[PDB]
RNA sequence: ACGGAAGGGCACCACCAGGAGUGGAGCCUGCGGCGCGCGCUACACUGACGGAGCCAGCGAAACUCCGUCGUGCUGGGAACGAGGAAUUCCUAGUAAGCGCAAGUCAUCAGCUUGCGUUGAUUACGUCCCUGCCCUUUGUACACACCGCC
């Protein structure tokens, strides 16, 4: 205060409680992100992989050749 | 007689092997002072 | 021969063009309407209106 | 009925200023002989490319023309052909030379056949410009040609150097020179006749875009 | 300099940045003297306006822009023995 | 003298400069 | 103080570039809304018009009188209005670079007089300028205001 | 004591300073009349500021203008920018504000080169 | 804006003083690894081909450059209009019958202008055609440099290549100190199960310098630093003269 | 570790539109061992002349005007008539034309660097060709879009 005001062309003036400067009335938590809310991680099991795409694969529903390209694709994920 | 300086450092057969075998042992060590991301 | 004037109204971006050579897309002035795709040499903006001898065939690629 | 006065003294400044002068204060006409006033650009589609609508004193506005993509189609016509005219090995920057020898040409032009001598170079431009042309398509080798269009900054500036060049073609060496040679070049390309090198190039160059389309 | 403002930042650096010994530093004065007497009287701008109290701190982003303004005494007769006066703009 | 007048700084006024 | 112009990308916080390009600090800015060229004014009497997008970045410098403040560009994308110091407003045409015309407006600001002064009441130029525009809407009315109560 | 004005103006190296003074016509550059310009085919280039206002704007003042430096051609610019903007300052500063500003309008309604230059170089791609 | 830059180059004058009794250096140390450097190449004035090629294997050379045309710019409006560019390297190139001389860097935003003889010369546009250059932003080696003006000449020299090259970033180019000679070749290379085997492209020379001066280019009021001393008596007895 | 595919950017060692050189002849510093090629010079009515005018900047030529030829190894200058295959460079006070200074510890007197003078044409877009580079977890925090290389 003290230095802008010597440094500045026009002047500068500087129990239970309440504030009235808020974000909104209305919204109150009902307006969050919804990737906030919840993403698409990875798997609880190891029965299973899902990806961030949103969809489940398991190991025992695959294929040989869809499971070699998954290894294969999270071994690039896992290198870059 | 005497002279000042010494003169331009012909470039040789030689001086080309010993700074080829230089580079080719330090990049051999991938010693190279390069700048940083900083 | 009946040679037409016609002015361009979108130059398309991302074709696959001869280099020097941009698509464009003109219409015609004796009816507001019918669009017809041409390719044209030259430095061109929009609504320049440019000549045409031929009046039916479309444009392509210059691979 | 109507009448506005302004000046109400006979202006006569101390140091006598010329009549052609003080002529031309009222209307700007070219080399204080042509009118920019009553030149139309009888072809559409190169209004706006060519520009007949600022009356300039000499064809020497030295403005920043070029350091934009379409902003040497504003300048105007004739600053452009002395411009485009200025240039060879034996002379570059040259420009004073330029003006005087389209000065001397559009005089000649005037002095046989009297229509106005920037509507002759207008419709000169219009009529020696081409309007369908060929590329080199690629095809891996072979020497295939394709036709395309040309939009009207191209057609101006092909009009230009045709005809530069044709005057240069035309008195490179022989008897006359460039400025009684432009003349004639530019009359038959502006009458139209098939006799000039423009319209030769231009039928050449529709010819086989005619061809090969 | 990180720890040791301690010992010279004083008067004398803090009344360093006044628009009176700034004026003089830049040598747009004889002394403070007369150059209180032309801040005072309005003839200095910083900046794009006007500033007339002489107490002003210009600070580090101002100080190559504390100029006299257009249409003054003392720019008039600055310019008229440097023999420049191009009266176009105002002065 | 050429640093100086490299730093010439336009805006210099004294009342000597009159005459 | 630091003269540039800052351009970041609003997909992903990063710096895009430091387009630089002038030789003081810069005061005012505007993108358009036609071509989005952008339309930079700085106090070296200087407004530089930029196009960023498109393999390009070209620069067009205009040069105006005095000192400069306060851009404002007209919604239609084709002429941007300037205020100045030397108590003019210019309005520039952006595909060329000719001026329209410039509005004189020194004579019709009334700052008041300080309790402050040795001097009078209007010719001292304390806020003979404007020191904020904008267009409207329409295209034909320019609002104006600077540090005076006008 | 009589009303004076004085103006710059530059192209490329050449400078040229006007006085504008009221007078009763004449036009010098160094001494000689604006008849005289030296080149002789960019006359109407040095005439032109003062043929777009009409000479009744030129009956009362008259012009003595000094001229070193630069070319033939960059010199010529430079008479024809400084006859117009002390033109444009003797208006400013000793008649009219409206026939001044209907002068600047004028002027950047030709073309602005008339008034000020672009005075700064160039673009480092 | 002139008090400005005089203000800002005697703090850089006063930083440097300061620095040296108090002894990445002052000058580069805001911008050692952030900002990648952009390089402005030029010619003397009215150059020849063979000099314009060489300035175009320059170019070529060491990347984020553009090789500005230079014909009647003069020198301290084009070093101003470099630095409203707001660029940071500019490189002279002076020549003789074609072959080049002076190699002269200088870091114009106020900071040290290194110049350098140009002794031995080889372009690649007049003997090889072997296609483009990598133009890959490559790594750096240097050889013996341990003397103060060599860490000095290493800090200016190498503060103009691309910042953080990568592991798979292929050519590398040399600065080897032979006896005050710097010369500089730069190669492309893989990896054998044998070992490793260079391809030499590009320019190679040496460089000698003799002049750095602390000012800017267009000045010649600048305080030197270090220049070589030609005629003393042990001019050829050591090295960094 | 090695490939491939897809997407995306960049560049007169790319496309495009042009401009100017090199290469033809003489003198040449050098690089090779006579060749290479860097500058300098001649060859063109844009001409040759003959008068007359006139402007710079670091530290006066080009030019303009007024008169005389003359399409001819020509008056240009014995030779010599604008230079093939190819190749190189270049995007605005730029290419180019023109002179004027200096000789700044390295290089340079055959020249080198500055200084001004006059001053254009053509692109200013495209990744189709030549290539070069980057990416193929969106994490970056809203809205929207993509959604297994």
């Amino acid at each position: 205060y003290k230095l802008d005001v010597l440094s500045s062309v026009h002047f500068v003036p500087k129990t239970i409680s309440m504030e009235d400067a808020q974000p909104l009335y209305m919204s109150n938590a009902s307006s969050l992100a919804p990737q906030e809310i919840y993403n698409v991680g990875k798997a609880e099991k190891d029965g299973e992989i899902r990806l961030k795409n949103g969809v489940a694969m398991s190991k025992e529903e695959l294929t040989r050749e869809d499971k070699n390209r998954l290894r294969r694709a999270l071994k690039r994920k896992r290198s870059k | 007689f005497d002279r000042t300086a010494k003169p331009v450092p012909v470039i040789t057969s030689e001086v080309t092997e010993s700074l080829e075998d230089m580079i080719r042992r330090r990049i051999q060590d991938s010693n190279f002072d390069d700048l940083q991301r900083r | 021969t009946p040679v037409t004037l016609a002015k361009v109204i979108k130059v398309l971006g991302r074709t696959g063009s001869r280099g020097g050579v941009t698509q464009v897309r003109v219409e015609f002035l004796e009816d507001t309407s019918r669009t017809i795709v041409r390719n044209v040499k030259g430095p061109v903006r929009e609504n320049d209106i440019l000549v045409l001898m031929e009046s039916e065939r479309e444009a392509r690629r210059l691979r | 009925d109507f009448e506005v006065v302004e000046e109400f003294t006979p202006v006569v400044l101390a140091t006598p200023i010329p009549e052609e002068v003080q002529q031309a204060q009222t209307e700007i006409k070219l080399f204080n002989k042509w009118s920019f006033e009553e030149v139309e650009v009888k072809d559409a589609s190169l209004v706006d490319y060519v520009q007949v609508r600022q009356p300039i004193f000499v064809a020497h506005t030295a403005g920043r023309y070029a350091n934009k993509r379409f902003r040497k189609a504003q300048c105007p016509i004739i600053e452009r052909l002395t411009n485009s005219l200025m240039m060879n090995g034996r002379n570059n920057g040259k420009k004073l030379k330029a003006v005087r020898i389209i000065k001397h040409t559009l005089d000649i032009i005037n002095v046989l056949t009297d229509q106005n001598p920037i509507q002759v170079v207008v419709d000169a431009i219009t009529n020696t410009g081409p309007r369908e042309d060929t590329t080199r398509v690629g095809g891996g080798g072979a020497a295939r040609r394709q036709a395309v269009d040309v939009s009207p900054l191209r057609r101006v500036n092909q009009a230009i150097a045709l005809l530069t060049i044709g005057a240069r073609e035309a008195a490179f060496r022989n008897i006359k020179t460039i400025a009684e040679t432009l003349a004639e070049e530019l009359i038959n390309a502006a009458k139209g006749s098939s006799t000039s090198y423009a319209i030769k190039k231009k039928d050449e160059l529709e010819r086989v875009a005619k061809s090969n389309r | 300099k990180i720890s040791d403002l301690e010992n010279k930042v004083t008067v004398s650096a803090i009344c360093r940045r006044r628009l009176p010994v700034i004026m003089h530093r830049l040598k747009m004065a004889e002394t403070i003297q007369d150059a209180v007497k032309f801040i005072e009287q309005g003839h200095v701008r910083v900046g794009p306006n006007l500033i007339n109290d002489p107490a002003y701190l210009v600070t580090r982003n101002m100080e190559d822009y504390v100029t006299w303004v257009d249409n003054s005494k003392i720019k008039k007769t600055l310019l008229r023995y440097r023999n420049q006066i191009d009266d176009f703009d105002f002065s | 003298l050429r640093e100086k007048a490299k730093e010439r700084n336009p805006d210099e006024y004294y009342h000597a400069m009159h005459s | 103080d630091n003269f540039d112009i800052h351009v970041w990308s609003v997909q992903t916080g990063q710096l895009l570039d430091a387009l630089s390009g002038h030789e003081g600090p810069v005061s005012c800015l505007s993108f358009s809304q036609e071509n989005s060229v952008l339309a930079s004014a700085s106090w070296d009497k200087t407004i530089r018009i930029w196009s960023i997008f498109g393999r390009s970045q070209q620069v067009e410098p205009i040069e105006v009188y005095s000192d400069v403040l306060a851009l404002s560009m007209r919604p239609d994308g084709k002429e941007v209005a300037v205020s100045t110091l030397k108590g003019q407003i210019s309005i520039f045409n952006i595909e060329d670079a000719k001026q329209v015309g410039n509005i004189d407006c020194r004579k019709d600001i009334i700052s008041g007089r300080f309790n402050q002064d040795r001097f009078t009441a209007k010719n001292s130029e304390r806020s003979k300028f404007f020191t904020t525009i904008h267009y409207s809407f329409d295209g034909m009315a320019i609002v104006a205001g600077g540090n005076n109560n006008s | 004591a009589v009303p004076s004005v004085q103006t710059f103006g530059k192209k490329k190296s050449a400078t040229a300073v006007a006085h504008v003074k009221a007078g009763k016509g004449l036009i010098k550059v160094n001494g000689s009349p604006i008849t005289l310009v030296e080149p002789e085919i960019l006359r109407f280039k040095v005439y032109e500021p003062l043929l777009l206002v009409g000479l009744d704007k030129f009956s009362n003042i008259d012009i003595r203008v000094r001229v070193t430096g630069g070319g033939h051609v960059s010199q010529v610019y430079a008479i024809r920018q400084a006859i117009a903007k002390g033109l444009v300052a003797y208006h400013q500063k000793y008649v009219d504000e409206q026939s001044k500003n209907e002068l600047k309008k004028a002027f950047t309604s030709y073309d602005r080169t008339l008034l000020i230059a672009d005075s700064r170089r160039p673009e480092p791609k | 804006m002139l008090r400005r830059q005089a203000r800002e180059r005697r703090e850089y004058l006063y930083r440097k003083a300061q620095e040296l009794q108090d002894s990445v250096d002052d000058e580069y140390a805001a911008t050692s690894g952030i900002m990648d450097p952009r390089i402005i190449v030029t010619t003397s004035r009215d150059p020849s081909t063979r000099l314009s090629q060489f300035a175009k294997e320059i170019k070529l050379l060491f990347p984020n450059a553009v090789r500005l045309n230079r014909g009647n710019y003069v020198m301290p409006n084009l070093v101003d209009a470099c630095k409203k560019s707001g660029t940071t390297d500019l490189v002279v190139l002076h020549e003789h019958r074609g072959v080049p001389t002076s190699l002269t860097i200088s870091h114009f935003p106020h900071g040290p202008t290194a110049q350098f003889s140009l002794h031995n010369v080889v372009m690649r546009h007049d003997i090889i055609n072997a296609g483009n250059q990598s133009e890959v932003n490559p790594h750096l080696i240097f050889d013996n440099f341990t003397t103060a003006l060599g860490k000095r000449v290493v800090c200016i020299l190498k503060h103009l290549f691309n910042a953080g090259p990568k592991k798979d970033s292929e050519r590398v180019i040399t600065f080897a100190n032979r006896g005050d000679f710097i010369s500089v070749r730069q190669h492309v290379y893989v990896r054998t199960r044998e070992g490793v085997e260079i391809a030499e492209v590009g320019p190679r020379f040496e460089m000698r310098l003799f002049e750095l001066r602390l000012g800017t280019l267009e000045n010649k009021d600048a305080d030197v630093e270090w220049q070589l001393r030609r005629f003393i008596r042990t001019a050829n007895k050591k090295d960094y003269l």
